[PDB]
C-alpha cells in the first residue's frame, strides 16, 4: 500500500553509511575492479560461447557448401557434354 | 568492586529501557569516530568485568591532580572564611602538578554520515539530528542560543 511505510517488518538490523563527499569516486577502481571483471567473465563465458560457434561453423560451412554448389557449373558435369 | 561490578553490567542490559539516551550514544559515535569523545561513558561491557582497580589507580593517580582539580561553593559562606577552612589538605595531599603530559587533548573529526538501528516492533522511532559547532569558548556560541530559542519547542501536552 502506502509504499514506504508498510511493506515488511524487520528489527534489529543496523545500517552505516557516510556522506558522499567523505569519500571518493574510484577508490582504486582501475587496480582492485580490474580482477572483478575478471573473475565473472568465465563464470558466463562457460555457457555464453557454444552456440555462437555453431552459428559461424554453419555460417562457413554452408558459405562454402553453397559456394561450390553453385560456383561452378562445369564442376561435376564438364563441358564435355 | 564484584558487588558493583555485579550492579553496572545488570545495568548495563537495563539501560536499553530508556531510548533517549541510546540514540545519543549512536549519535556521537556517528560523527566523532577516531577519537575518545566518541565512546560511550560508561564504555563497553567486557572491560567492566576486566576491570581491575589498579587500572583505576593509575587514572586515581593520573588525572585526580590538581591544576585539574577545582573547588567551589555557595552559600552564607563569604570567601576568606573559605579559604583558611579550605586550607591544609590539599593544600596540598597533592593534589600535585606534575605533567600526565600536557594536556592531553585533540580536536575531532566531524563525520558526515548516518546511522540507523531498523527495529520495527517498537511502536514509536525517536529521531536525533545535527551538525557540529563551536566549542565551549567561542563568541557564536551565544548568538545561537536564540535561534533556537526562536525556533523553541513542542509537546503532546501542553496547553498551547
Amino acid at each position: 500500500g502506502r509504499q514506504f511505510g508498510h511493506l515488511t517488518r524487520v528489527r534489529h538490523v543496523i545500517t552505516y553509511s557516510l556522506s558522499p563527499f567523505e569519500q571518493r569516486a574510484f577508490p582504486h577502481y582501475f587496480s582492485k575492479g580490474i580482477p572483478n571483471v575478471l573473475r565473472r567473465t568465465r563464470a558466463c563465458i562457460l555457457r555464453v560461447a557454444p552456440p555462437f560457434v555453431a552459428f559461424y561453423l554453419v555460417y562457413t560451412w554452408g558459405t562454402q557448401e553453397f559456394e561450390k554448389s553453385k560456383r561452378k557449373n562445369p564442376a561435376a558435369y564438364e563441358n564435355d557434354r | 568492586i564484584e558487588k558493583e561490578r555485579d550492579v553496572i553490567l545488570q545495568e548495563l542490559q537495563e539501560n536499553d529501557t530508556s531510548m533517549r539516551d541510546v540514540v545519543f550514544n549512536y549519535l556521537h559515535a556517528t560523527a566523532f569516530q577516531g577519537t575518545p569523545l566518541a565512546q560511550s561513558v560508561e564504555g563497553p561491557s567486557e572491560n567492566v568485568r576486566k576491570l581491575s582497580r589498579a587500572d583505576l589507580t593509575e587514572y586515581l593517580s593520573r588525572h585526580y591532580k590538581a591544576p585539574r582539580m577545582v573547588l567551589a561553593a555557595a552559600g552564607g559562606l563569604e570567601h576568606r572564611q573559605l579559604l583558611d577552612l579550605a586550607q591544609k589538605h590539599f593544600s596540598g595531599l597533592s593534589g600535585t602538578y606534575d605533567e600526565d603530559a600536557v594536556p592531553t587533548l585533540s580536536p575531532c573529526r566531524f563525520t558526515g554520515s548516518q546511522i540507523c538501528h531498523r527495529e520495527d516492533g517498537l511502536p514509536l522511532a525517536h529521531v536525533a539530528i545535527a551538525v557540529e559547532g563551536p566549542g565551549w569558548a567561542h563568541p557564536d556560541n551565544v548568538a545561537l542560543q536564540v535561534a533556537n530559542a526562536i525556533i523553541g519547542h513542542y509537546d503532546c501536552t501542553y496547553g498551547g
